[PDB]
C-alpha cells in the first residue's frame, strides 16, 4: 500500500542506495536459514551488469541452507505482507516487508522476471520458478514451475533479482558490509563477485557456531488490547480464563495467576471464547500495573561469543592486544535484551586521532546513521585518559553489539539505535567492563619495557663503581681484582632488591 | 724532606677514604649532598653517581701515590675500561660535565681542591713587607728586585713570620702594579702591595682573605669607572658567577664618578679639560650590564646603589691608566693617600 | 741608591736628544726611517709627522723627569693644547695610531721601548739553578719554595752571575709548569724552566734569548698538538704577528704527530686505545690555519714541512694535558729526558 | 609668382608658424632701420586677437628709426620684388621677397587693409597711409593718403599688419625671438605685449653701438654674366674697358689689371657698350681663374663686439665666469665672413646633462632646424673633457655668431647653415679658443682651494711639533715659553717657501 509512493521511508530513496538495500536483504535472509539451524554456511555474492543504457543491475545469492517447502514459494514473494506478526525468536531483519520489497521495486522499472531455486534437506529434485506479481489485488502469478534431477546430498536456495541502481556512488559502502559481517560471522565462508570481474572470498577461519535463539511464548508486561484477541481466536479447543492466563504466558503458576483473577475482578472457571471488548482492557491494565513478575527470559535470544569476536576482530586487523566481554542479560519493556562489547589495539591497526566504531544490532552491521547512535554517543563521550591512552594520536577499534527481540529505533527506520535510558548504562559498563582491560595490558608494556630500561643501564654501572670503591679499600696494587668481583657480585645481588632476572647479553 | 707539605697529603686520604666509604652492606646507601641526596638506585641519578664515586677514587689514588693531578689531566679519565657491554657511550663527555662532579664531592668532603692537593693554574703577583715560609724555604718579599713573588696554586700550606704593614692594596692592572712598585709605595706607605691580573683566580683570592682574616689587614683594591671594574671586586667578595672562603667587607677605593665630576660636598680629581677627552663614552652594551648589578643581592643592600645609577645617568667611564697618566708622583703620593686617610671609598 | 739603573736613564737621554734634535735652521729636514723618509712638508705625511715628535718628547721629559710610563699612559696625551684654530681635530684618536708611532721612533734610535724605560705589562714565570742581582737585591732562583719569580718588564737590567744548567726549557702551560716543578724536574736534570702563559709575552722573550745568547744554554719549548702550539713557537723565534731581539734555533719538543703515532722505524708514546678517547678530532676551520704556515718563509724551510701535512692528513690533535695526565713520572723521567738525549725535536 | 602655389619655401608652411615669420621680419627690419644709422633704438611689438572665429591676428611694431621717404612706401609694400639684387654691404634678411611677403599672405585670407606711418629725420608733418595690393599685374592700390601735424623731434615708422595664426602653437617660440635678440645687441630697448595682455620690457643696459657696416665695390672672384650686364647698363657715361675692370671692382690695380686683358685677349682702349655676349664669358673664366688678387675687404661686414657679448650673456645667465672672442677676417667665394664665440658658466645656469647652444647669422637669433646646423654638429662633436669638464651633468652656455653677405644656406630656407668646409675649421678653432679659457679658470679654482686646505692645516700644526721640538732643547723648564716661539714663527717662515700670506682667522 504505502511504499508505492513513499520510496525512501523502508529504505529505497534512489538507484543506488536500492542495490545496497538488496543486498543486505539477500544475505541477511540467506545466514538466518543456514546458522540458526546448525549448518556452516557458505554463501555467495555476485551482481551483474546486463544492460549499460538503462543501468540495471542482478544480484544474486546462492547459499547451502534448508530452503523452502516448494507450496510456499509464491505466498513468500508475491504477497505483501501488511504487518510484522508480533517476534517471538531473535531474527535477523528489520521491517516487516523485507525481501519482499525487492521484488517489488523490481516490477516497477524493469520488464525481467525473478528467478528462483530451491531443494529442502534430504530433497528428491530440484524445483525451478520464475515469479512475476500483480500488484493491483495482492497475488502472485506464475510464468513457469518446472523440476530435475538432484546431484546427491544438495539443499540450498537461490534467489536472482534485477533492479536498476548505481554501483560506483554504493560500491564503497557496500563492500563494508560483506567485509564487516565477516568479522562477526567467522563460522562462515563468503564469496562476493561485483560486476567489474573482482573476486573476493573470506575463508571460514573455524566452526564454533553459537546456541541458536529459541522460540518463547509472550510475556505479559509487553501485549496489549490487539494481540491477545489473536491470541484467542488463533485457539483450537475451549480453553477457560484461568488456563489461558497460565497456559500462555511466561511467569504465571497456580498461586502467582489467581491474584491476577483477583485485580481485574473475574471469575476463574469461565468459558475463553466469551469475553466482551471492555473485561479485556480491565485485564490488560492490571498487567500493566502487578509489580513483581520474573524476568523476560532470554532463551529467545543469540549471542556472538567472547571469542568468535577476538577471533573475528584479531584476523583482519592483527593488533597488539584484543579483548572482548558478553554481559549477562537484562530486561526491557516485557523483553531481554544482551549487550556484547570488545576492542583490539596497536599492531596494524592504522593511526588516527580518533577510534575506529563498529556497531552491530543483531548479528548485523549497521553502516548509515553512525553519527546519531546511542553508541557513538557514549565512545566519544567517554574519558579515554582515564584509561591509559596518552598520546593524542593512537590506534583503537571498539565493538559493540545489541541484541533483542524489541529493539528501540531512534527514526522512521534510519539505521541507529534510540536512546533508551536502562539501555544505554548496561552499554556503557560494557565498555568500561573492557576499557579498564585494555589499560591493563597497556600497563605492563610500560612495565615491561621499564626493566629492560634500568636492568640495561645497571650492567653498565656496577663495574665501574665496583672498581672505583674496590681501589679505596687495599690501597696495594695486589686487591684491586680480588676486592673488585667480591663486591661486583654483591651490589649485583643488592639490585634483586626491585625486580629479579638473570640475563646475559653478548 | 717535604713537610708541612706530607702534613696534608695524610690529613687528606684518612679524612676522606673514611667519608667515601659507605659500603654498610646492611641497607641500600647514599650520598647526601648540601649546599640533596643522590640514590644509587634511581634512574635520572644513577649516572651520576657513577661518576662521583670514579673522580673521587682517581683523587685518592694519584693522592697516595705523590702525583700532583691538575683538573684536566684527571678530565682525561673519560672511558676507564673496555666494554663490557655490546650497545649493539661515555663515562663523561664534556670537561663541564667532570667539574661538577668535582665540585659536588668538594662539598662533601669539606676539602678544598687545592686541600686535596688537585693544584690548579695559579697566576697574581705580591710584594711587601712580608716573610713567610714556604715549602723549605723562606723567601722575604721585600727583597725582590723589579720582580716579585707569584704564590703556589696551594697557598694554604704557607705559614706567616714578620709582618709589616697596615692595609693590603689589591690592583687590577699588571702595568700600573709595575708602576706603583718601582716607586715606592708599599716601602712608604708601610703595606703589602699585590695585584691579580684581570679576573681574579682561584687562591690569588685565598691569599688575600688570609692575610685580612689571619693578620687583621683592611684590604683596599681599585679598577676602572666602568661596570667591569664593579665586576672584578664582585668576584672577590664572594667567588666568580654566583665555599666561603672569599673575603667579604673588601674595600673599594675608585676611581669614583665623583672621583671625576664631584658633589656640592667634595672636590674633583680630574680638569674639566682632561674629562672631555679622557672619558670614552657609554656604548648601550654596557648599561645593561649595570642595571643586571644594580640589582645583585650584595649590592642592593647598600648605598653602593648611589654610585651606580650616577652612572646609569652620565654614561660615561674611563680607564685607570688615564688617572696614572697624570703621573706616579700624583698617583703615588696624593691619590691613594689622600683618599684612604679621607675615607673616600665604599663598605 | 739605584745604579745600572741610573745608567739607563743617561744613556737614554743624550743618545736620543741629539738625534731627534735636527733644528738645523739653514734646509729644511725630515727624518729617516730605514725598516723611507718622512717629509714635514707633505700633505698625507705633514700629520704623521707632529705625531712622531710629540709622542718622542712625552717620552724625552717623562724620561728626565723620572717617570715609569705605561704605553696606555702615553696614548693619554691626546689633545695637547688649547684650540687655535676655530674650524667653524684630535691629535690621535686610536690607540693603534699612537703605538705604530711608538715603533717608528723606536727605529729611528735603535733603542726599544724597554730600554726608553717606558715599561709595559709583563708575565711569565722562571725558576732554576741561576743567581742575578736585580735592581738592589740579589734574589737565588733555587730557593723559591713552590712559588716563582716574575721577571721585570725591564729586563735588560739585569746581572747573571752563577749559573747552573746544561738547557732552558719554556712551557706553555700555566698548570703543566705547576707540575714539573713541585717534582724538581730542574734539579734533577739540572735546567733552567721558565713558563710564558700562552702567547709569549714582550719580554719574558727577551729573558730567552739573552739566556740563550749571553750563557750559550739551548732552548727546547713544548706545547699542543694543533697548529696553535706551532704559533706559539713561531712568535719565539721572531716576535708577534711578523727588532732582531727574539730567538731563533730554538727547539721544538712534542708534542710531535709521531708522538702520538710512531713511524715504521721509531715507536709511538700513546697507547692505540687512549689515543681513541684523547685525540680531539679536527674541526675545519682548523685546517685552514695550517696551511696558512705551511707557506711561512721559515717553516718552509725545513723539512718542518714534514709534520704539517702529515696533520692536514690525520686530522688530529691532543693538548698537553692529555699526555701528562699519563702522570708526572713518565712525564717526568721518561718522556722529557727521552727524547731530549734522543734527538727527537726539530731545528 | 611662386609663393602662390608653394608657400612653405619662403617660411608660410601654416597659420601657426607665419605669425612668428611675420614677427621676425619686422623687428629684422625695423632694428636695420636705426641701429645701422646710429641711434639707440626703441622697439615696441604688440600682437593683438581682434577676432576668435576666424583666429586673426594684428602684429606691430613702432621704432624709433629713420623711416621712409614718403613717395617710396607703395613701391616698398605693394611691389613684388624678383629677385634679391646682388649684396655689397651686411644686412639682417634672408631672402628677397622678405616684408613684402607678410602683406601678400594678408590679402589672401583675410579682409583688412595694412596700416602704416611714417616720418623722416627733421620732419614737417606725419604722412599716414592704409594699403592693399593688386596681385595679378603687380602695383599696389592706395586706399588712404594723408598727413597731420609732427609734435617736435619725432621720427619713426609704424607697420600694422593683420593675419590669421595659433598664437598658442608659436607661443613659446617667438617669446625665444625677442629673448635672444635681446642678448646680443644690449643697446636696445624691447617692449612686448601679447594678445593676453602680457607685457615684457627689457631695458638698455648700456649704448656702445658697434661700427655699422660699409657699402663697397663687387668682388671678381665672385661675380658672373647676369651680374656684369647690368653693371654695364647701369652706367652714366662712355667707360672704356680699361677703366671699367679697375674702377669698378675690388682688386684691379694699373698693372693688376693689365694682365688680365692679356689672358681674356681684349683690346685695352675699346668701347664698353660694344661688347658681344661670347665676349663677356670669356673674360668671366680668367675672373674664375686668375690665382692672386687680394682679399675681399670686409668693411662691408659688422661684428657683435667681444664685450657686448659678454655683457648681454652676463645680465641675463649671471654666471660664475663669461668669456668671448671674434675672430680676423677669412673670406669664401668673392666675399669675407667672421666668426665670433663665446661661453657662460655656472652661477645661475640650469644644471642638465648637455651644453645650450645659441645660433647667430648676420646678428639675428636662428630658432628652428637647431638639429641640422653646422654648429650645432662641432659643439656636439667636441670633446668637453680635453677641457676640465669633470662632472656628467654641468651648466655651460655656448654662443656662436656667423657673419658675411654670402651665407650658405643648407637647405631650401630652413633656418640653418650649410656645411661650407672653409667656414667649418674657423668655426671649430674659434670654440676651441674659448674653450681653453675655459680650463684655465677651473684650473685655478683648484689652485685657490689648494692654499686654503694646506696653508689652513699648518696653522694646526706648527705650534705643535713647535712646542714638542722646544721641550727638546732646554730640558729646565724655563725655556719652554722662550724657545717656542723663537722657532713658531722660525718655523712659519719656512713655509712661505711654496705660497706666499700674511692670514689671521679668528
Ligand atoms: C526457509 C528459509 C529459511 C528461513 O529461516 C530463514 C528466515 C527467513 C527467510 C525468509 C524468506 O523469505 C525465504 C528466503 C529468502 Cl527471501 C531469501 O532471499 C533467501 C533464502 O535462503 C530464503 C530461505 O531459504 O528461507
Ligand atoms: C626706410 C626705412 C629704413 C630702411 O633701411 C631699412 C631697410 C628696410 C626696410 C624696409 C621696409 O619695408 C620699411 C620698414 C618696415 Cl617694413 C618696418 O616694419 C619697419 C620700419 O621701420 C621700416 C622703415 O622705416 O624702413
Amino acid at each position: 500500500e504505502f511504499f508505492k509512493r513513499n520510496p525512501e521511508l523502508a529504505g529505497f530513496p534512489n538507484p543506488a542506495r536500492a542495490l545496497y538495500q538488496t543486498v543486505r536483504e539477500l544475505i541477511e535472509n540467506s545466514l538466518d536459514a543456514t546458522d540458526v539451524h546448525g549448518i556452516l554456511p557458505n554463501i555467495k555474492i555476485t551482481i551483474d551488469l546486463i544492460d549499460d543504457a538503462r543501468q540495471i543491475y542482478k544480484v544474486n545469492v546462492v547459499d547451502n541452507g534448508i530452503g523452502i517447502p516448494p507450496q510456499e514459494v509464491p505466498n513468500a514473494f508475491g504477497r505483501v505482507l501488511y504487518s510484522s506478526k508480533y517476534v517471538n525468536r531473535q531474527t535477523r531483519g528489520m521491517y516487516g516487508l523485507g525481501v519482499k520489497a525487492a521484488v517489488l521495486y523490481s516490477q516497477m522499472h524493469q520488464d525481467k522476471p525473478i528467478e528462483i531455486e530451491t531443494s529442502p534437506v534430504n530433497s528428491k529434485r530440484i524445483y525451478t520458478f520464475k515469479l512475476k506479481i500483480d500488484i493491483n489485488k495482492n497475488e502472485p502469478i506464475i510464468v513457469e514451475r518446472g523440476s530435475v534431477e538432484n546431484t546427491r546430498g544438495f539443499h540450498g536456495t537461490s534467489v536472482a533479482i534485477s533492479i536498476p541502481g548505481d554501483w560506483p556512488k554504493a560500491k564503497s559502502r557496500i563492500y563494508e558490509y560483506i567485509k564487516r559481517t565477516y568479522i562477526i560471522t567467522p563460522y562462515a565462508e563468503f564469496i562476493f563477485k561485483d560486476p567489474e570481474g573482482n573476486v573476493t572470498y573470506y575463508p571460514r577461519l573455524t566452526n564454533k557456531i553459537p546456541k541458536p535463539p529459541q522460540e518463547v511464548k509472550p510475556h505479559p508486561y509487553g501485549v496489549d488490547r490487539e494481540e491477545i484477541k489473536i491470541l484467542i481466536n488463533n485457539l483450537k479447543r475451549d480453553y477457560t480464563i484461568k488456563e489461558f492466563l497460565v497456559n500462555e504466558f511466561q511467569s504465571i503458576g497456580d498461586t502467582t495467576a489467581d491474584k491476577i483473577l483477583e485485580l481485574a475482578g473475574l471469575k476463574p472457571n469461565k468459558k475463553v471464547k466469551n469475553l466482551t471488548e471492555e473485561e479485556i482492557t480491565r485485564l490488560v491494565e492490571t498487567f500493566k500495573k502487578d509489580e513483581d513478575f520474573r524476568s523476560p527470559s532470554a532463551d529467545s535470544l543469540s549471542v556472538i561469543g567472547e571469542d568468535l569476536i577476538e577471533l573475528g576482530l584479531k584476523k583482519i586487523f592483527n593488533p597488539d592486544f584484543a579483548a572482548s566481554i558478553t554481559r549477562k542479560p537484562k530486561a526491557y519493556q516485557g523483553h531481554p535484551f544482551i549487550v556484547e562489547a570488545g576492542v583490539a589495539f596497536g599492531g596494524s591497526i592504522p593511526v588516527g586521532e580518533e577510534p575506529i566504531v563498529l556497531r552491530y544490532a543483531n548479528k548485523i552491521p549497521l553502516i548509515y546513521d553512525e553519527k546519531s547512535d546511542v553508541i557513538w554517543k557514549v565512545v566519544e563521550e567517554l574519558d579515554w585518559k582515564r584509561y591509559g591512552i596518552e598520546s593524542d594520536q593512537y590506534q583503537m577499534v571498539v565493538m559493540v553489539h545489541l541484541c533483542s527481540t524489541k529493539i528501540p529505533y531512534k527514526s522512521a527506520g534510519k539505521e541507529s539505535i534510540a536512546e533508551v535510558e536502562n539501555i544505554e548504562k548496561e552499554i556503557k559498563n560494557a565498555l568500561m567492563e573492557v576499557a579498564r582491560k585494555l589499560k591493563q595490558y597497556l600497563s605492563e608494556k610500560r612495565k615491561e619495557q621499564e626493566a629492560k630500561k634500568k636492568l640495561l643501564a645497571y650492567l653498565k654501572y656496577i663495574p665501574e663503581v665496583s672498581r672505583s670503591l674496590a681501589t679505596f679499600l687495599a690501597s696495594g696494587n695486589k686487591e684491586l681484582v680480588s676486592k673488585y668481583q667480591n663486591e661486583i657480585s654483591e651490589g649485583l645481588f643488592k639490585l634483586i632488591s626491585k625486580k629479579l632476572d638473570l640475563i646475559n647479553i653478548e | 724532606d717535604k713537610e708541612a707539605r706530607r702534613k696534608a697529603a695524610n690529613i687528606l686520604r684518612d679524612k676522606f677514604l673514611n667519608l667515601v666509604e659507605q659500603l654498610k652492606k646492611g641497607e641500600p646507601l647514599v650520598m647526601e649532598i648540601p649546599m640533596l641526596r643522590r640514590n644509587f638506585l634511581d634512574l635520572n641519578e644513577a649516572k651520576r653517581f657513577m661518576q662521583t664515586v670514579l673522580m673521587a677514587s682517581i683523587i685518592y689514588d694519584a693522592l697516595v701515590s705523590d702525583e700532583y693531578p691538575t683538573i684536566r689531566d684527571l678530565y682525561y679519565r673519560g672511558k676507564h675500561s673496555l666494554l663490557l657491554k655490546s650497545i649493539e657511550e661515555n663515562t663523561w663527555d664534556e670537561q663541564k660535565e667532570s667539574d661538577s662532579v668535582i665540585v659536588d664531592i668538594e662539598v662533601f668532603t669539606s676539602l678544598l681542591r687545592e686541600e686535596m692537593l688537585i693544584l690548579s693554574k695559579e697566576k697574581g703577583k705580591v710584594v711587601g713587607n712580608l716573610r713567610i715560609r714556604s715549602g723549605n724555604d723562606v723567601i722575604d718579599l721585600s727583597k725582590t728586585g723589579h720582580g716579585a713573588y707569584a704564590i703556589e696554586p696551594t697557598p694554604d700550606l704557607i705559614d706567616f713570620i714578620d709582618v709589616d704593614a697596615e692595609f693590603v692594596l689589591v690592583v687590577e692592572k699588571d702595568a700600573v702594579f709595575q708602576q706603583l712598585h718601582r716607586a715606592g709605595f708599599w716601602k712608604q706607605y708601610k703595606s703589602i702591595l699585590i695585584t691579580s691580573a684581570g679576573q681574579p683566580d682561584r687562591a690569588t683570592r685565598r691569599f688575600v682573605r688570609r692575610l685580612n682574616e689571619e693578620l687583621k689587614l683592611p684590604v683596599y683594591i681599585l679598577t676602572d669607572a666602568d661596570p667591569y671594574g664593579w665586576y672584578i671586586f664582585s668576584v672577590f667578595r664572594i667567588g666568580s658567577i654566583s665555599e666561603r672562603l672569599a673575603t667579604p667587607d673588601a674595600k673599594f677605593l675608585g676611581v669614583s664618578m665623583g672621583d671625576i665630576f664631584g658633589n656640592s660636598r667634595k672636590k674633583p680629581y680630574l680638569s674639566e679639560a682632561e674629562r672631555k677627552n679622557y672619558i670614552i663614552k657609554a656604548k648601550d652594551a654596557d648599561i645593561k650590564r649595570a642595571e643586571e648589578i644594580k640589582n645583585y643581592e650584595w649590592f642592593k643592600t647598600k648605598a653602593w646603589q648611589e654610585e651606580i645609577n650616577t652612572f646609569l645617568q652620565r654614561k660615561a667611564k674611563l680607564e685607570i691608566e688615564a688617572m696614572a697618566s697624570k703621573g706616579l708622583k700624583f698617583l703615588a703620593f696624593q691619590y691613594i693617600p689622600e683618599k684612604i686617610t679621607n675615607k673616600d671609598y665604599i663598605a
